[PDB]
């Protein structure tokens, strides 16, 4: 491997090091369920209500959090019923997003190649790689076994439905993380994968697109020495273009994310300062 | 050097800060707000290093409130330097 | 048949129950919760345990609360394992809020009752401080499912912890073998009732002046208890319940004893009581 | 004879409240303090009936506090009449 992709990799490696709590220790004062947005009964156009439940059930979730002391305070959600119920954990979400894009925008901040870039491009790529940034840190705590998320003292896991595993996986979300984690990159891998993503020129906004584009090419090369260098060649021949792939659906994530984000807040507005800064 | 109110009404109010100085150095700015004599709990929200304008709403009318931001930097070099810039309004 | 005056007791203290208890326990609220914003850990005395004494007494009656919410939400806490001591008291504060609230319905309950405005307050005084906690662990029978080891009491549920141990190691905590075998008798609201009211006219209470105009009372009681299962349950089956509820109640004041002393010890280490526990409890 | 302070410490106080003419039937007492200016979150306990004396503790020094005592009936008469009786105190 050369020695200006090993100093990448030892950047960015420290940059993941400085700027991700693995331990969510520093994730504190969130809003939690029982501790939004009125019921429908009028509408005719809503309608758009049934959308944001068909595109929010998929993704249902049980909170799990383990007290210092030993205890364990655990929140099973509401079944669907009609309205409200659906949002009960989306204002404890936005506070976990928040908490996670600090850590990104620090991330980015930290990296050389980043600082470098001009303002004007350095708000663009952070307002259209940080849910992909974010997302690539999550499947790192990501459980394939259990379906759930170890954030430290909280825990996130996916409710029943059988329904699935055939309706789970047809939830392109879950399928992402699922056989992301199957992949079982190296820590150099994801934050490689985190750098691609973070420098991609494709992105609304960017004006210096030359000089974005030569550094994702540069870190993707960077990413399939390090496969051909440190992983036997035969069998892992093909998990270059596998990763390349799943970034490929994970920039079509964003683009369905952000679509159901705007559904979300033309209900009600759950979205941080932060985070509307960024969508 | 100075935080300001662009506008304000006595719900809403509109703050506007000059741009240091610093960034590299700033991931977001913690902007904070509560009714200036003690009792009630403080409120916080962050806003990323590239604004200069943000919102505070949900405010009470003719009422004493204290408004700070403060910068927090990547970890690494500031600018080891810091102050938070403060302003008093009632609106 | 049921005398006339019998029955006009029974009707009364029918009457009190549904004035005064709230089966849905709909009107307990703002009440503590452990994690939502006691004692300091002892590192390490030698005249304490006092501390090993205290968790002997609260191991054997751990429990597991279940907040269903409107909406159909389920917050569930699941307390930690002992560690000494602190850990162990993280349910308690919340059980204080839930003893006080059972109080007022049972002074509520006394107070309706005819029979008890009529004695004189230095004795009415007298059988609250005594009869409070025997009343309101009645009352919680009532709501406790025998299966699942729970108390429901509407949006809340506590269901004690397994034991491993086994049912072996639960009976032999007095408490919990008197909601087990008090459970399986199958008691009638009447009965519940009357055995609340026997409860509350003891004239062995300490404090107790007027010991003859309580003791009649009791006694009333206890005919028209005897007399109920003899008119509305088939007596070949059903002729040695009224003795059992009896003994149940000789139980229940040991049960009390034992209860004020456990409390004690508890008071000694960190001062848990509300201001009506105390009052009702001698503080 | 009110409600009155019995005693008090700058952090502590002790009330009195006369037994009043219908323990027949009240069953509790709900006994109120909070800083007499709003802002701070309402505190209350209840005492029995039978009680004229009650401890309100915790209490911060030169502070002006507000006590309030509320009569709970039994179902069924008052004495469909009650008041609260109050005082305000600086410790
Ligand atoms: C992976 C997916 C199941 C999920 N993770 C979780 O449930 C918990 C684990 C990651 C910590 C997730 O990360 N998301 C992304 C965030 C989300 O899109 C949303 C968040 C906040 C607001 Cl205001 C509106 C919309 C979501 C709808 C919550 C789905
Ligand atoms: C029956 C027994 C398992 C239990 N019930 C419960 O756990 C659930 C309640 C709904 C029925 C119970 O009634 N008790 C009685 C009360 C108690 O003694 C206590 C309360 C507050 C204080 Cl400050 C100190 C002590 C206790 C140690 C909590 C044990």
């Amino acid at each position: 491997l050369t020695e200006e992709q090993r100093m990448m990799i030892r950047e960015l490696m420290d940059a993941q090091m400085k700027t991700f709590d693995t331990t969510f220790s520093h994730f504190k004062n969130f809003r939690l369920p029982g501790v939004e947005s009125l019921q429908a009964p009028s509408r005719e156009e809503a309608a758009k209500w049934s959308q944001v439940r068909k595109d929010l059930c998929s993704l249902k979730v049980s909170l799990q959090l383990r007290g210092e002391d030993g205890s364990v305070w655990n929140y099973k959600p509401p079944a669907d019923s009609g309205g409200k119920e659906i949002f009960s954990l989306l204002p404890h979400m936005a506070d976990m997003s928040t908490y996670m894009f600090k850590g990104i925008i620090s991330f980015a901040k930290v990296i050389s190649y980043f600082r470098d870039l001009p303002i004007e491009d350095q708000i663009s790529l952070l307002k259209g790689a940080a849910f992909e940034l974010c997302q690539l840190r999550f499947n790192t705590v990501f459980n394939a076994e259990t379906g759930t998320w170890e954030c430290g003292r909280l825990s996130y896991c996916l409710e029943d439905t059988a329904g699935g595993f055939q309706q789970l996986l047809l939830e392109p979300m879950l399928k992402f993380h699922y056989m992301l984690k199957k992949l079982q990159l190296h820590e150099e891998e994801y934050v490689l994968m985190q750098a691609i993503s973070l420098f991609s020129p494709d992105r609304p906004g960017v004006l210096q697109h030359r000089v974005v584009d030569q550094l994702q090419e540069q870190f993707a090369i960077t990413l399939k020495s390090y496969i051909e260098c440190n992983r036997p060649q035969p069998a892992h021949r093909f998990l270059f273009l596998k990763i390349m792939a799943m970034l490929t659906e994970l920039r079509s994530i964003n683009a369905q994310h952000t679509q159901r984000l705007l559904r979300i807040q033309d209900i009600h507005p759950f979205a941080t300062p932060l985070m509307q800064e960024l969508f | 050097a100075d935080l300001e109110v662009v506008a304000a009404t006595p719900t809403s109010l509109l703050i506007s800060w000059p741009p240091p100085y610093y960034v590299e150095g700033v991931t977001v700015f913690r902007i904070t707000y509560g009714e200036t004599g003690g009792n009630s709990p403080v409120q916080e929200f962050t806003v990323p290093y590239w604004t200069e304008t943000a919102t505070i709403s949900g405010l009470k009318p003719g009422v004493d409130y204290t408004i700070t931001v403060y910068a927090e930097m990547y970890p690494g070099s500031p600018w080891m330097d810091i102050q938070p810039i403060s302003i008093n309004y009632r609106t």
